[PDB]
RNA sequence: CGACUCUUAGCGGUGGAUCACUCGGCUCGUGCGUCGAUGAAGAACGCAGCUAGCUGCGAGAAUUAAUGUGAAUUGCAGGACACAUUGAUCAUCGACACUUCGAACGCACUUGCGGCCCCGGGUUCCUCCCGGGGCUACGCCUGUCUGAGCGUCGCU
RNA sequence: CAGGGCGAAGCCAGAGGAAACUCUGGUGGAGGUCCGUAGCGGUCCUGACGUGCAAAUCGGUCGUCCGACCUGGGUAUAGG
RNA sequence: CCGCCGCAGGUGCAGAUCUUGGUGGUAGUAGCAAAUAUUCAAACGAGAACUUUGAAGGCCGAAGUGGAGAAGGGUUCCAUGUGAACAGCAGUUGAACAUGGGUCAGUCGGUCCUGAGAGAUGGGCGAGCGCCGUUCCGAAGGGACGGGCGAUGGCCUCCGUUGCCCUCGGCCGAUCGAAAGGGAGUCGGGUUCAGAUCCCCGAAUCCGGAGCGGAGAUGGGCGCCGCGAGGCGUCCAGUGCGGUAACGCGACCGAUCCCGGAGAAGCCGGCGGGAGCCCCGGGGAGAGUUCUCUUUUCUUUGUGAAGGGCAGGGCGCCCUGGAAUGGGUUCGCCCCGAGAGAGGGGCCCGUGCCUUGGAAAGCGUCGCGGUUCCGGCGGCGUCCGGUGAGCUCUCGCUGGCCCUUGAAAAUCCGGGGGAGAGGGUGUAAAUCUCGCGCCGGGCCGUACCCAUAUCCGCAGCAGGUCUCCAAGGUGAACAGCCUCUGGCAUGUUGGAACAAUGUAGGUAAGGGAAGUCGGCAAGCCGGAUCCGUAACUUCGGGAUAAGGAUUGGCUCUAAGGGCUGGGUCGGUCGCGGCCGGCGCCUAGCAGCCGACUUAGAACUGGUGCGGACCAGGGGAAUCCGACUGUUUAAUUAAAAC
RNA sequence: GCAUGAAGGAUGAACGAGAUUCCCACUGUCCCUACCUACUAUCCAGCGAAACCACAGCCAAGGGAACGGGCUUGGCGGAA
RNA sequence: CUGGGUCGGGGUUUCGUACGUAGCAGAGCAGCUCCCUCGCUGCGAUCUAUUGAAAGUCAGCCCUCGACACAAGGGUUUGU
């Protein structure tokens, strides 16, 4: 995800959790050179990322 | 350097985003005189000075 | 020979940038960054040049996760003062109090005279 | 006989003079003569479907409301309940909104580190953790509370 | 901050001596010590270059190279 | 847009090394010459001296033209596309242009701490912005424990909580100040076009917060019942235990307060221990050579953190005992009646080895599949020794040097003390630095260059710019010279020719400084071994003085070490096992193993031999400054300082 | 003693990229110059500046601001 | 029915005797000896013969067409 630079890992985890009604195991964030914050949100093992990507519309 | 403050990194972010050519459709607009971005910075020619 | 490189951004051979060579299960030699050598306590006597025995020689913060036994000797002043100087202070304390009673009673008796 | 060189004319170049133009200056004059802890001036960063600058704006971000207006905006596109008359657009602007730094205000200036109060969650029933809100600068005035003094006194 | 040279004090053994002490061999490893790298510097060719590689550089040759040594970063001193 | 009558002026250019803009001759000229070097074929393509692939010949040569960083740069990184411009020739290439992508952390840093220093407040000064000052002219504490008082009903069960009071508290100075100082704790394998101790897999750990064990702790006395065992009553204990000791065990109460330790430190020498590297003798697997010969040559031949055991190292630690006929002992020292040696033991480190990790993974090799862009599946292997003044790192020990003595603080720990706290024999209690379990670790940086092309010097500039890793041969040696790993294409062009003059290198008959201001430049010398070394002298030097000889190859000779074995008359089973006048000289000997050096000799070569490389010319004086050190960055290195 | 001389005079061993003189050895320093190598220069393909410039560019004498490319009088003068 | 190119050959000349093979040549050393014996084999710089050998030699040396191809062309101009 691309997230607000203000947000931290706790906020990103909490936002993703009940925006998409899933559980999150880990959040890894970086700030890319264009100033945006990119979050790698690893879901719980029971949740499937491909399934969630379909419901979101990513693919 | 790889070591950088958040303020310097955010400053370098704005300078990269600005260093792009004009959209080609800008030229078609009425009363247009901008034929090319005159504020283009090349990393090796002109330095930011920070 | 396979030459090595640092694994951290500190590129200077400082006191904190100390490394030991190690062979990995992957058939390659790498640096491992060593912890600083610990030092056993010097005796509180302040005279004996040697360091105490029975106490682990680790860095100060490591002592916070060691058990009490690993940090002290089962004796009075154990882990803080050497045994030899504890022996001396035991008899020095005893003998001097003995002299004080000797002087006090001697002074008590030194009243018959002028 | 040619080249080459020079001179003069024609045409072609190179260059940007000249002339014409002018939403820009300069000068004079007139009316008004209003910034800020209710956060200014200035700075930073961000904001457009395509947009980098200029401009405009502040996470409600090339604008919201309202009033006036009355069919556009436009470089392309899209929307007949996003192609609108039940109000497009433009103007006005009194309503709402208004990120960070900045006199700049918890401390420090690293998006570094606190403290107090309230709310929600962690089955919270304590500690603790996370999120949110409010507060926490210096000087000074009046008033209040709490006090200090072998300062001056009264009573016992 | 290669590698070598010289070999201070201390120490050991042997020999000589009445003693004072002396002699010999070894050990030892001192010094703003020597030769000489890296480093630092810049002697001479009055060499190259001299509209240069360079608004001071290059080559050979040089000085020093455990010290009054070389060096990064932090910090202090500000125009009579 | 102009004429005429008037009005007004920033009103007339050839120049001012005039100002700004443009343009020539020079001139297709100077130049595209520092650091050895390119060639063949093919591919793609309109197009090839320059791109790519393969082959060859070369170079850097581990003090790199290699592999990674700091500062600085800031997207230059990576992929694809383009070929206008730019990359001083070209270009299908690029650090160019266009489009898209890329930097993932509790344990790598920042963050925290102080350093030199910076700097608020009180105070003082100052017309004033402000300045001085940093404990000084301050009522500079806002915290905690036990207790007492009152409420709270939250989990009214009874502890948290709240206000007050008492008690104690120097905060002896706010705050800032290090991506090299101090500072807990993450490693192995795999993965991308580009990320990685950060992702994935696996194995750990530190810190912070609040269940189950285990410890505390269940002992003894006296009566009664019972064959006994055991139970019952009742009273008394119990903040663990062991070792002569050094100290040990898994915990093993404790506050204000005090003491200490760690953090916490110079430079240099010598020696030893442990790696990694190199070397060697063998065994494998694959590779190279094979005209000939070489059981040959090359390549390859793992086990992370953390835990447990252990080897090894160290100890001014302890017990015994009591030493001169002094002894022990080092390369050097040094140690001893203030306790040597000798015997027994204790502690610390433990980076090494074995084990859990662990072979499942990695790697080598031979095969077999496929979803052919699979962390594919199999087989076999990943072995046994030696050596060392080797080299690098690390750890110790022990010295030397100083009119030089070589941070602080955060932070953590031990001890002294004993105010307290805990329950009355239990289903024990306070309590617990023992084991396991549960939850959490926010924010920022992280791509790449790091340099004869990503930084500074106007540039892809021969300049400048802080570090880590460091192979084989020769050799004294990170010297020079050659090679391997890794890298590169000769430093912004290529072709042809080989005139003068140059720049760089070299040789020269005979002479030998006659050259010249001057031996400037060049040349001579040069290593090592063995000889031999003067004047003078501050007795240390001078000194490699001067001068002389030798030096290759080959075959020998001699010398310089380590480890093991003491076996004793077996009458003889707990022809192996241990007792039996005992053998008990000279292990002074026998076997085995190993490294590198020195000396001597013979033979031998077209007298060559430090064969390249490396590598002092010397002497006699005079002047000056004692010396070493410093200096005019960019004309002076000196006798100047 | 133009004009030496005492915190400086006088002397020094060792040291010196310090100034000077001589000798040995050594040499292309020179007699006396030659030859060789590399890289240029040279020619070519591509690329391609700058300084400078009144106008220009053959002399002798003359006179002239007393040393002329131009003037005078002679010598002469032939593309690129 | 010739020429001048390449290759080859010869001459010349430079250096100094090639590889391999053989040797009761080789300082010595090691093994195998009884088979003879002082034999035989291995290592070994160097020596001797083959071997004035081998190698180079016009690219600006000399003589050769022995061999092999090549040569009757190509382009641009020039008139009293
Ligand atoms: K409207
Ligand atoms: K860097
Ligand atoms: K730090
Ligand atoms: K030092
Ligand atoms: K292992
Ligand atoms: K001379
Ligand atoms: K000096
Ligand atoms: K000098
Ligand atoms: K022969
Ligand atoms: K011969
Ligand atoms: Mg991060
Ligand atoms: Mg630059
Ligand atoms: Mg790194
Ligand atoms: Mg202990
Ligand atoms: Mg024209
Ligand atoms: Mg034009
Ligand atoms: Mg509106
Ligand atoms: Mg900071
Ligand atoms: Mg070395
Ligand atoms: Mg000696
Ligand atoms: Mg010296
Ligand atoms: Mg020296
Ligand atoms: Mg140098
Ligand atoms: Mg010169
Ligand atoms: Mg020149
Ligand atoms: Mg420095
Ligand atoms: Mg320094
Ligand atoms: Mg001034
Ligand atoms: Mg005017
Ligand atoms: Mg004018
Ligand atoms: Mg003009
Ligand atoms: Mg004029
Ligand atoms: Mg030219
Ligand atoms: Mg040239
Ligand atoms: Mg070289
Ligand atoms: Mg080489
Ligand atoms: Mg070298
Ligand atoms: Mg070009
Ligand atoms: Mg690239
Ligand atoms: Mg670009
Ligand atoms: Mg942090
Ligand atoms: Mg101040
Ligand atoms: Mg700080
Ligand atoms: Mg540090
Ligand atoms: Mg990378
Ligand atoms: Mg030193
Ligand atoms: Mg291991
Ligand atoms: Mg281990
Ligand atoms: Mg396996
Ligand atoms: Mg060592
Ligand atoms: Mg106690
Ligand atoms: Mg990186
Ligand atoms: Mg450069
Ligand atoms: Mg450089
Ligand atoms: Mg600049
Ligand atoms: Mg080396
Ligand atoms: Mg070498
Ligand atoms: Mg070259
Ligand atoms: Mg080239
Ligand atoms: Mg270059
Ligand atoms: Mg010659
Ligand atoms: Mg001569
Ligand atoms: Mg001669
Ligand atoms: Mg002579
Ligand atoms: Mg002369
Ligand atoms: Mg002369
Ligand atoms: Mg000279
Ligand atoms: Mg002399
Ligand atoms: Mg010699
Ligand atoms: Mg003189
Ligand atoms: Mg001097
Ligand atoms: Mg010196
Ligand atoms: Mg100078
Ligand atoms: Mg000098
Ligand atoms: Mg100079
Ligand atoms: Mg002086
Ligand atoms: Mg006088
Ligand atoms: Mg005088
Ligand atoms: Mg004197
Ligand atoms: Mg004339
Ligand atoms: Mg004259
Ligand atoms: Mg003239
Ligand atoms: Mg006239
Ligand atoms: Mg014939
Ligand atoms: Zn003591």
């Amino acid at each position: 995800f691309i997230v607000d630079v203000k947000a931290n890992k706790h906020q990103i985890k909490q936002a993703v959790k009940k925006l998409y009604d899933i559980d999150v195991a880990k959040v890894n964030t970086l700030i890319r050179p264009d100033g945006e914050k990119k979050a790698y949100v690893r879901l719980a093992p029971d949740y499937d990322a491909l399934d969630v990507a379909n419901k979101i519309g990513i693919i | 350097s790889s070591h950088k403050t958040f303020r310097i990194k955010r400053f370098l972010a704005k300078k990269q985003k600005q260093n792009r050519p004009i959209p080609q459709w800008i030229r078609m607009k009425t009363g247009n005189k901008i034929r090319y971005n005159s504020k283009r910075r090349h990393w090796r020619r002109t330095k930011l000075g920070l | 020979v396979q030459r090595l490189t640092y694994r951290r951004r500190l590129s200077y051979n400082t006191a904190s940038n100390k490394t030991r060579l190690s062979r990995t299960p992957g058939n390659r030699i790498v640096y491992l960054y060593t912890k600083k050598v610990g030092k056993a306590p010097k005796s509180a006597c302040g005279v004996c040049p040697g360091r105490l025995r029975g106490v682990r020689a680790v860095r100060p913060k490591v002592l916070m996760r060691l058990s009490k036994t690993k940090k002290h000797v089962s004796r009075a002043y154990g882990g803080s003062m050497c045994a030899k100087c504890v022996r001396d202070r035991i008899k020095r304390a005893f003998l001097i109090e003995e002299q004080k009673i000797v002087v006090k009673v001697l002074k008590a008796q030194a009243q018959s005279q002028k």
